[PDB]
C-alpha cells in the first residue's frame, strides 16, 4: 500500500501498443480492449513501461458483465520475470474515451496481483482528442464531503509522454515529418501562439458549460472544481499596481535590446551587397578581355 | 499628381526634385518635412566644385528652415565650410535669433537684404521676426520654471503683462515652449518635465527604428542580385 502515482510517464511504445491491440481484436462500437499495463509501481514516479491485451469480452446489454480470464494474468507473470525483473504489473489499459462506474469493479480484481492502487490508464485510440492521448486516473476510497456517503472513485493523477532513451532512437527514426508543433525558430514559434490562445480558450469553454449545468440541469455539486476556480479569481492580475506598470516598462527593455540588434544585421547585409559590386566590377573586365584576346587566337591559325 | 520616378533615374535627379519639395513644404508651414527633404537633396546630391551652387543654396536654405523650427544651425556648420563668405549673412541670424535681441535682428537683415533676395531666402525671414519672440521666451522657460509676468517684460522689453501672456499662449498652444499660465497668480510655470520611459511613447520611436532597418533589408537584395545575371550569361575569359 502507497498512494504515490503523482507523475505518470508514458513510453510511446505503450500508445502504439493500444493502437495495434485494439485491432488485434477488433472490437468496435464501444466494445473496449483491456489489456494489462508493466512497469515500475509503489514510487512517487510510475513509469508505464510495456503494455499486453488479455483475454476480454465486453457486454453491452449490462456493464457488470464482463469476461476476464484470470489464468492468463497468472501465467504472463512467470514469462515476463524473465526478460526483465524490472517490468511487473502495475495496472491496466482501458480503451475508453469514456470512464464508467463498473470499472471500479473491474479494478478491484487488479488488487489482486500489485501492492499499490491500481493504475487505469485511458489510451483513447479513436483519436478524437487533438491533446490529451492519454488520461491517467487512479481509484482511491475517501469520504466525499456535503453529507455524503465515502465513495470509490476514479480521481485525476498528472501524466505526461516523456519516452524511454531506447525508445527514444525509434521516435527519431519514424518521426521524419517537419512538425508544426516542436518548438523551432521564429516562424515555428508564430505558428505555436496562436494555436495556444485556441487551446486555452477551448479549455475555458467546458468551465462555463459545466458551471451552467449545475444549477439548470442540477449536475451533483463537485466541490473539488469549485475550490479551484476560487484560487482562479485570486490570481487574477489586477491593474493600476506597481507590478503592471513594472512590466510595461520592461516590454521597453526588451525592445531596445531588440533595436540594436536589428541595426547590426544592417551592417551585414550591407556588407554582402558591397562584396557583390565588386566581384561584378570586376567582371566587367573580364568580359572586356575576351573581346580582345580574340585577335590574338585569330591571328595564330592564320600564321601557323 | 505624384509619379515622380526613381526607376531609370540618375541621383542628381533626385537631388534636384527634393530642393523643389522643400521649398513648397516650408512655405507652406510644414517644416519638419521640408527639414527631412533638405537634408536629403544634400546627401543624394553630389560632392564636387563643379557642384558648388547646389551645396551652397542647400546648405543656405537649410539653416534657414531650422530658424523657422526654432532650432538654432550649428555655429562650427558656418565656420568649417569653405563657403564660409557666402554664408557670413547667416552667422549672423543664427547668433540673433539665439540672443533674442529683436534690435540685432532688424538690424542684420537691413544689410543683408539684397543677398537674402538673391537666394530666395528673403521670404523666410519675414516670419523670421516671429521667431525672435519664441527664441527669447524658450530661454525663459528653460532658466526659469516660476517667472512672475514682470520679470519677463523688464527682461524683453515687452509692453504690458497682458501682451506677454498672449504671446506666450500662442506659443504653448503649438507645445514648443510646454508651459501653462496662471493669469490670477501672476506667474507663467514651465509644465515640460518630460520622463516619458514611464509613457508609452518609446514604443511609437522603436517602431520607426525597426521599420527604417527594414527598409534597407529589401533595397540590398534587390539590387546585388541583378548585375549578376548579365555577367553569367556574357563570354568569359
Amino acid at each position: 500500500m502507497s498512494l504515490q502515482h503523482e507523475k505518470v510517464t508514458i513510453a510511446p511504445l505503450v500508445l502504439l501498443s493500444a493502437l495495434d491491440h485494439y485491432e488485434r481484436t477488433q472490437t468496435k462500437e464501444n466494445k473496449r480492449c483491456v489489456g494489462v499495463i508493466l512497469g515500475d509501481a509503489n514510487s512517487s514516479t510510475i513509469r508505464v513501461t510495456n503494455s499486453f491485451a488479455l483475454p476480454f469480452e465486453e457486454d453491452e446489454k449490462n456493464s457488470d458483465v464482463w469476461f476476464l480470464d484470470h489464468n492468463y494474468i497468472e501465467n504472463m507473470n512467470e514469462m515476463c520475470k524473465k526478460i526483465n525483473a524490472k517490468e511487473k504489473l502495475i495496472g491496466w489499459y482501458h480503451s475508453g474515451p469514456k470512464l464508467r462506474a463498473s470499472d471500479l469493479k473491474i479494478n478491484e480484481l487488479f488488487k489482486k496481483y500489485t501492492q499499490n492502487n491500481p493504475l487505469l490508464l485511458i489510451v483513447d485510440v479513436k483519436q478524437q482528442g487533438v491533446g490529451l492521448p492519454t488520461d491517467a486516473y487512479v481509484a482511491i476510497e475517501q469520504v466525499k464531503d456535503d453529507g455524503t456517503s465515502t465513495e470509490k472513485t476514479f480521481l485525476h493523477l498528472p501524466c505526461t509522454i516523456e519516452a524511454e532513451e531506447a525508445e527514444e532512437i525509434g521516435v527519431e527514426h519514424l518521426l521524419r515529418d517537419v512538425r508544426d508543433q516542436a518548438a523551432g525558430g521564429l516562424s515555428i514559434r508564430l505558428t505555436n501562439q496562436l494555436k495556444s490562445l485556441k487551446g486555452l480558450q477551448s479549455k475555458l469553454k467546458d468551465v462555463v458549460e459545466y458551471l451552467d449545468k449545475v444549477i439548470n440541469k442540477e449536475l451533483p455539486i463537485n466541490h473539488t472544481i469549485l475550490g479551484k476556480l476560487q484560487d482562479v479569481f485570486n490570481l487574477l492580475p489586477n491593474l493600476g499596481t506597481p507590478d503592471d506598470d513594472e512590466i510595461d516598462v520592461e516590454n521597453h527593455d526588451r525592445i531596445n535590446i531588440s533595436n540594436n540588434l536589428q541595426k547590426a544585421l544592417t551592417v551585414k547585409t550591407n556588407d554582402e551587397l558591397m562584396v557583390i559590386y565588386i566581384s561584378n566590377l570586376v567582371r566587367s573586365i573580364i568580359a572586356f578581355d575576351d573581346l580582345i584576346e580574340n585577335k590574338i587566337q585569330n591571328k595564330k591559325i592564320q600564321e601557323q | 499628381k505624384l509619379e515622380y520616378p526613381h526607376t531609370d533615374v540618375s541621383s542628381s535627379l533626385e537631388a534636384r526634385y527634393f530642393f523643389y519639395l522643400s521649398k513648397i513644404n516650408a512655405i507652406q508651414l510644414d517644416y519638419s518635412t521640408a527639414n527631412e527633404y533638405i537634408i536629403a537633396a544634400i546627401r543624394k546630391a553630389p560632392h564636387n566644385s563643379k557642384s558648388l551652387g547646389f551645396l551652397q543654396q542647400s546648405n543656405k536654405l537649410h539653416c534657414c528652415i531650422q530658424l523657422l523650427m526654432g532650432d538654432i544651425p550649428e555655429l562650427s556648420f558656418f565656420h568649417q565650410s569653405n563657403m564660409q563668405k557666402s554664408l557670413l549673412p547667416y552667422y549672423h541670424l543664427t547668433k540673433a535669433v539665439k540672443l533674442g535681441d529683436l534690435k540685432k535682428f532688424t538690424s542684420t537683415i537691413t544689410k543683408y537684404k539684397q543677398l537674402l533676395l538673391k537666394d530666395d531666402t528673403y521670404q523666410l525671414c519675414v516670419r523670421l521676426r516671429s521667431n525672435v519672440i519664441k527664441t527669447g521666451i524658450r530661454i525663459i522657460s528653460l532658466t526659469y520654471k516660476k517667472i512672475s509676468l514682470r520679470d519677463i517684460c523688464l527682461k524683453l522689453n515687452l509692453d504690458s503683462e497682458q501682451t506677454v501672456e498672449y504671446m506666450v499662449s500662442r506659443a504653448i498652444r503649438d507645445g514648443v515652449i510646454e508651459a501653462k499660465i496662471n493669469h490670477e497668480d501672476g506667474f507663467i510655470e514651465t509644465t515640460e518635465l518630460l520622463n516619458i520611459y514611464d509613457s508609452e511613447d518609446p514604443q511609437q520611436v522603436f517602431d520607426e527604428r525597426i521599420k527604417f532597418a527594414n527598409q534597407l533589408h529589401d533595397e540590398y537584395l534587390v539590387s546585388m542580385r541583378y548585375p549578376e545575371d548579365k555577367k553569367t550569361q556574357q563570354n568569359e575569359k
